[PDB]
RNA sequence: GCACGGAGGCGAAGAACCAUGGAUUUCCGAAUGAGAAUCUCUAACAAUUGCUUCGCGCAAUGAGGAACCCCGAGAACUGAAACAUCUCAGUAUCGGGAGGAACAGAAAACGCAAUGUGAUGUCGUUAGUAACCGCGAGUGAACGCGAUACAGCCCAAACC
RNA sequence: AUACAGGGUGACAACCCCGUACUCGAGACCAGUACGACGUGCGGUAGUGCCAGAGUAGCGGGGGUUGGAUAUCCCUCGCGA
RNA sequence: GCUUUACUGCAGGCUGUCGCUGAG
């Protein structure tokens, strides 16, 4: 949502790859928060996050990397 | 006149007699000790493998395959069995000799497919087959007009579904006429009668 | 007796499957959990 | 000693445990082969035609 | 790929070895070995680390107990997530 | 998703849903580097073959599938009012294998004997006829006709 | 009404909704088949004993199988054009 | 199920003969 397809074809191969770094590093601050039994959630997020990161690697393979 | 094959193809006629006979002594003796499925570069029976469609070409092979001689080496029943099936010296079996042989080969050789066999002699305790196998994978004959059916599926593992020429006649489907009838177009929709 | 790194996930799952179906999915379906599997009564795989 | 409660005892030995190919609890750990699905004994999955009707 | 850290173990035992020990407590991988376990703790944290224990749990996942060394704080470290 | 809660999120940047093509696709598994009750140990077509730059370089096999199909191995209860040939029955079961269908197939055929027909299946009939059988119980075709669908080919050798 | 098949819908529905008839489109199968085109060359006479598949045709012994009777098909032993 | 000089068989042992199998 908060991160569409043209967007992640019109970064360059290191953008990628430094977006999913970025990405991942949330996602994993997430599940901390959710072990944590944290409240502060916002459900949508943490499922998006993951959906986000498949976007990115689809679209790495698609691009020849 | 008479070509040099059909040379080979008389001294055969009479494997016992004259220059054959001798190298038949001969031969058996270094035969006896090779294992069961030895491949071997050239055909003994040159005329015979030709006219069964031998070719010296890539992708076709030969092999000669002994069998220990015999009737059949059927234990005998453990249980209840009627006088009649109380058999195990006598019967023998309803595939011969020549036909486990083109199998034993071509399980030894699995990726290629059975074209023919023939006989090339026996002694006291055993006979022998040299058997003709072709690659059905390889272009030479992929390509070559006159074997290139093998590679059809429809194909694989022939021998063992006794599509080879020596199973059409162990299968009693010589004779287009008279005594065919239990056995065309197969053994199994005739209920097994011949 | 001795286990393996795998035995121990396998019983670890049998254990998991060995808890009740939640309060809210009952709510959602308007209304069971038919493999649960006591300890001594019941016996595992293996 | 009687074959039945008293020699019941005795069985605390392991047999017939998950099998890898089948997922059975069919692997009989001393011979190393499933009873089910013939994995350690056989390439093909164990099956036979007695195992439903004749006439199925 | 398969990623080493699931997530920190958040206990009341966690707590207390963190507190009076320096040590941080982790879900990882079970294929994760504890040299592993060690990298991508200081390159996910930036810290020293000094030995790490595993244990695999009957709750089907690894269980990584990290050590901090004297240099850097355990408590300061697991607060800022 | 089923699955109708709670919180939250997604959708006019046209979501859901559907169709087609693509990506990802853990470990065991023919399971193939080697070992193992789904995990482990230090680069792999393991094993058997074929072609071979004779280097696993290029390839092949393996195993699954409701039943059908093809080649092998082959019961007994039962019927015969007992029972041994015979029957059940080439049935059940077992071994090996192919395809979408298999198999068979272009006469060293038929033999309504003819001045005749003209690959092979299959359907109907011939026919429970001929033939077999402690001539007991029981087993049991073919040519032919009428239909369906049709289609015909290639080596070996002579001579180069 | 070329549509009175069937279903849904708070009771028995052609006309409330899905559909039904009519017409149309797409895939798959038929099938890389039918037809077409390209090359190759069909056939015929006279002469010539140059060529045409062997443990085969076939015989005998022993088993089996078949409706196959002497006259089914197969296997094995021995002989063999 | 067992037995035997019950009926019919079968392995098995013994034996002639055939082939393997040749020289004076
Ligand atoms: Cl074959
Ligand atoms: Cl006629
Ligand atoms: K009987
Ligand atoms: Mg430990
Ligand atoms: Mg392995
Ligand atoms: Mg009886
Ligand atoms: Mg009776
Ligand atoms: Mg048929
Ligand atoms: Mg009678
Ligand atoms: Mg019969
Ligand atoms: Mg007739
Ligand atoms: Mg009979
Ligand atoms: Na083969
Ligand atoms: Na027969
Ligand atoms: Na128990
Ligand atoms: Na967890
Ligand atoms: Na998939
Ligand atoms: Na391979
Ligand atoms: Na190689
Ligand atoms: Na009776
Ligand atoms: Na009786
Ligand atoms: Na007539
Ligand atoms: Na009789
Ligand atoms: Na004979
Ligand atoms: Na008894």
């Amino acid at each position: 949502t908060v991160l569409h397809v043209q967007e992640i074809r019109d970064m360059t191969p290191a953008e990628r790859e430094a977006e999913l770094d970025d990405l991942k590093t949330e996602l994993l601050n997430a599940r901390a928060v959710q072990a944590a039994g944290g409240a502060p959630e916002n459900p949508g997020r943490i499922k998006e996050l993951r959906k986000a990161i498949a976007r990115i690697k689809t679209i790495q393979g698609e691009e020849g990397d | 006149a008479r070509s040099a094959y059909s040379y080979i193809r008389d001294a055969w006629e009479n494997p016992g007699d004259g220059q054959l006979a001798e190298l038949q002594w001969q031969r058996q003796q270094e035969w006896r000790n090779e294992g069961a499925v030895e491949r071997i570069e050239r055909p003994t029976r040159l005329d015979k493998a030709r006219s069964q469609g031998y070719k010296a070409k890539q992708g076709v092979i030969v092999a000669r395959v002994s069998v220990r001689k015999g009737s059949a080496r059927k234990r005998r029943h453990k249980a209840g069995r009627r006088s009649k099936r109380q058999g195990v010296t006598r019967i023998t079996r309803r595939k011969d000799i020549q036909r486990v042989a083109e199998e034993r080969a071509s399980r030894t050789f699995p990726n290629l497919r059975v074209l023919n066999s023939y006989s090339v002699g026996q002694d006291g305790r055993q006979k022998w087959h040299e058997v003709i196998l072709i690659d059905p994978n390889h272009p030479a004959i992929q390509n070559d007009d006159d074997l290139s059916w093998i590679c059809a599926d429809d194909q694989a593992d022939r021998v063992f579904r006794g599509l080879t020429g020596a199973g059409r006649r162990n299968r009693g489907l010589s004779g287009k006429g008279k005594g065919s009838e239990k056995t065309r177009p197969s053994l199994r929709s005739n209920g097994g009668k011949a | 007796g001795k286990k393996s790194k795998a035995t121990k996930k396998r019983l670890a799952k049998l254990d998991n499957q060995n808890s009740r179906v939640p309060a809210w999915v009952m709510l959602k379906t308007d209304r069971r959990n038919h493999k649960r599997r006591h300890w001594r009564r019941n016996d595992t795989d293996e | 000693t009687g074959a039945g409660t008293p020699s019941q005892g005795k069985k605390n030995t392991t047999t017939h445990t998950k099998c890898r190919r089948c997922g059975e609890k069919s692997y009989h750990t001393k011979k190393k082969v499933c009873s089910s699905c013939g994995f350690g004994k056989s390439a093909k999955r164990r099956d036979y035609e007695w195992q439903s009707k004749a006439g199925e | 790929s398969w990623d080493v850290i699931k997530h920190p173990h958040v206990t009341e035992k966690a707590m207390n070895d963190m507190d009076f020990q320096n040590k941080l407590q982790f879900a990882v991988d079970d294929r994760a070995s504890k040299g592993e376990v060690a990298d991508a703790v200081e390159e996910q944290y930036d810290v020293t680390v000094e030995q790490v224990n595993t244990q695999n749990t009957m709750d089907g996942e690894k269980k990584a107990v990290v050590r901090l060394s004297e240099d850097d704080d355990a408590q300061e470290v697991a607060s800022r997530i």
